[PDB]
């Protein structure tokens, strides 16, 4: 996610992969926790997450 | 006329297709995992949990 943006235009970001179930729930929770933090500066907060 | 006599084979055959729901669970798994094209049917089926 990091290298677009970079602008002041808005940047999308397209996560693919498998389907919900075949993906692992490692993956997945990986996954909505990329996708609940979505935020200018949430870096941080990923990297004590992690 | 109520009571029903499960023999051996019976038995064994639900166990047997109680462990082989778990094994096309994970083939379903990783068969929805993509690029199949190089595949063999040795590491999608598990005989462990049979």
């Amino acid at each position: 996610r990091g290298r677009v943006g970079r602008s002041h235009h808005q940047a999308y970001a397209w996560l693919l992969t498998p389907h919900p179930k075949a993906m692992t729930t490692d993956a997945q929770k990986r996954l909505e926790a990329i996708a609940s933090l979505e935020d200018l500066g949430a870096g941080f907060a990923l990297a004590t997450h992690d | 006329g109520n009571r029903r006599i499960r023999s051996v084979g019976e038995m064994a055959e639900n166990q047997f297709r109680v462990g082989l729901v778990r094994v096309e669970r994970a083939v379903k798994e990783r068969l929805s995992l993509g690029d199949l094209d190089t595949l063999m049917p040795q590491d999608m089926i598990n005989a462990k949990p049979i």
